[PDB]
């Protein structure tokens, strides 16, 4: 079996997670399409001997009808993986454009060992559309499942213009969350969006709370 | 910013800090030789008098409660429910 049996098992979990995330992100996905066991996995994204064909895992995902009630202009999403352990500034023009034509809005790229500092500096060059970057060893486990982390939530540019109004709040007076905050990424927020942290409290069972994004 | 008598939101009760300042504030005024809108049943202490002026809710004052954002809500001692 050697030490490749695992190197896959991880790429597997690491996979599931991106599904979860992208569904929580408010897109269309099934519990089954997620609870996709290991067994069935092998036989689908592998070749002959038994290794992983990442460039075959990539895919698209769309906005549940529900997420359309709240966020109208939320475009469609696209995720991708790479068989290149050391991605380069060339394979990017490939990704970047693939989306600029199809006309999407959200782009999730999952590198393995790292990306060329020559590459990354191309993401913020095609607005509106936005791109994100996650390492594999990152997505291996969904933090948001952690005992301590409580569920956050994005708020429409109205549920916010409200939250403020109803609290006589000046944008800045609101508790903040780090753009690079684990969960801030897991839900891909932007400078401005607010999250509604709803936790459990020994004072009163529940306890709303909020956090803007700096 | 000003708030209508309506759309009122604050507590319907009186913060101890509210009462105590009123009480104090009044008594001070009383001893300042100020008009006293109640029958002094023989009281000679401005506080004591104020305390009465209060348990008959005949104290001409209005607490202006300020809100973090600047706007305020005005509440009279006639209204304010004095439990404590």
């Amino acid at each position: 079996d050697q030490e490749n049996e695992r190197n896959i098992s991880r790429l597997w979990r690491a996979f599931r997670t991106v599904k979860e995330m992208v569904k929580d992100r408010g897109y269309f996905i099934t519990q089954e399409e997620v609870e996709l066991p290991l067994e069935d996995f092998k036989a689908k994204y592998c070749d002959s001997m038994g290794r992983p064909q990442r460039k075959m895992m990539s895919f698209q995902a769309n906005p549940t009808e529900e997420s359309i009630s709240k966020f109208p202009d939320m475009g469609s999403l696209w995720v991708e993986f790479c068989d290149e352990p050391s991605v380069g500034v060339k394979t990017m023009k490939t990704f970047v454009i693939h989306i600029q034509e199809k006309n999407f809005q959200t782009g999730i790229f999952v590198y393995q060992n790292n990306i060329t500092p020559s590459a990354m500096k191309l993401v913020p060059s095609i607005p509106p559309a936005t791109i994100e970057t996650f390492n594999e060893a990152a997505l291996v486990v969904n933090i948001t499942h952690h005992e301590l982390v409580p569920k956050h939530i994005r708020l429409s540019s109205d549920e916010k213009r409200e939250l403020l109004k109803r609290y006589r709040l000046k944008e800045s007076q609101l508790p903040r969350i780090q753009r690079a905050d684990p969960v801030a990424l897991y839900l891909g927020l932007k400078r401005g969006e607010v999250v509604k942290i709803i936790r459990k409290s020994e004072t009163s069972g529940r306890y709303a709370s909020y956090r803007i994004c700096m | 910013k000003a708030i209508p008598k309506d759309q009122r939101a604050t507590t319907p009760y009186m913060t101890k800090y509210e009462r105590a300042r009123i009480l104090g504030t009044r008594a001070l005024q009383i001893s300042m030789n100020a008009p006293v809108f109640v029958d002094l049943e023989g009281e000679t202490d401005p506080l004591r008098i104020a305390m009465k002026e209060l348990a008959e809710k005949k104290i001409p004052l209005v607490i202006r409660r300020y809100l973090p954002d600047g706007s305020f809500e005005d509440w009279s001692v006639e209204e304010l429910i004095v439990d404590l």
